[PDB]
């Protein structure tokens, strides 16, 4: 969940 | 009174802070779009959803806040998603940022479905913040504050976020006794206001409830960061 959120983290 | 690890933390921050993330050609359209309920929606969807990740962008640049638990780092956002929004929108009301459009913004507001009820008192928090006659450098480290709250709920490890907000409110805290020492009541005023922040977290809730049976639509990115289901 939150993959979004993730994906903004690990860019 | 400014110390060297605060003169540096201080200036990564309004560094990053300062970075101009939201496109021009983006923040342009408050202005020159057609001014309707429909259209005044979808314009505060778009600058919100493009918001939250000129967010994680400054988040992630926050000292030590890459070195926290990938789920608090959630918690985090998600906690302080609203909060650090209504304290970029009251900058560009009271302080007029040109890139806001200010008076522009605020006629989109009034017209997007929003119950009289919360528009109230959100623009009677507007305006008492901006009494406060705040600087750029209390808007960010405020901002910063907000993000690093080690309060919001599911939070794995309270003590390592406290530990990474301290010195920010310390940087804060001393910016006040030094270009406000006619009265040291300030650091508490702003803090005071953290605390009408926190108030329109539940404001928000319902904001969203009454935009959803009404058929209105967000972004994946926004739904996820307030948990829209
Ligand atoms: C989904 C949307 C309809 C919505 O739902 N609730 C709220 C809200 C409203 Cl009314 C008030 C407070 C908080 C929320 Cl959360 C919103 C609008 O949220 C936003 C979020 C961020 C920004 C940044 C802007 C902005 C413009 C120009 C320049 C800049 C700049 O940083 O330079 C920023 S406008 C803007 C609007």
């Amino acid at each position: 969940d939150h993959q979004l959120l993730r994906y903004l983290l690990d860019k | 009174e400014l110390t060297p690890d605060q003169q540096t933390l201080l200036h990564f921050i309004m560094d990053s802070y300062n970075k101009q993330r939201m496109p021009q050609e983006i923040t342009n359209k408050i202005l020159k779009e057609e001014f309707s309920a429909e259209e005044n929606f979808l314009i505060l969807t778009e600058m919100a959803t493009n918001h939250v990740q000129v967010l994680v962008e400054f988040t992630k640049k926050l000292p030590g806040f890459q070195t926290l638990d990938h789920e608090d780092q959630i918690a985090l956002l998600k906690g302080s998603a609203v909060e650090a929004m209504f304290l970029r929108s009251a900058e560009i009301f009271n302080k007029k940022l040109p890139s806001g459009h200010s008076d522009l913004l605020e006629e989109r507001i009034r017209n997007s479905g929003i119950s009289d009820e919360y528009i109230t008192p959100m623009f009677s928090f507007y305006k008492s913040i901006g009494e406060l006659k705040m600087t750029q450098e209390e808007y960010a480290l405020l901002t910063a504050i907000v993000i690093l709250s080690p309060d919001r709920q599911y939070i794995k490890d309270r003590e390592a976020v406290e530990k990474l907000q301290e010195p920010l409110l310390d940087v804060l805290q001393k910016l006040c006794k030094i270009h406000q020492p006619e009265n040291p009541q300030h650091f508490a005023c702003l803090l005071g206001r953290l605390t009408e922040l926190r108030t329109f977290n539940h404001h928000h809730a319902e904001m969203l409830m009454s935009w959803r049976v009404n058929d209105h639509k967000f972004t994946p990115l926004l739904c996820e960061i307030w948990d829209v289901q």
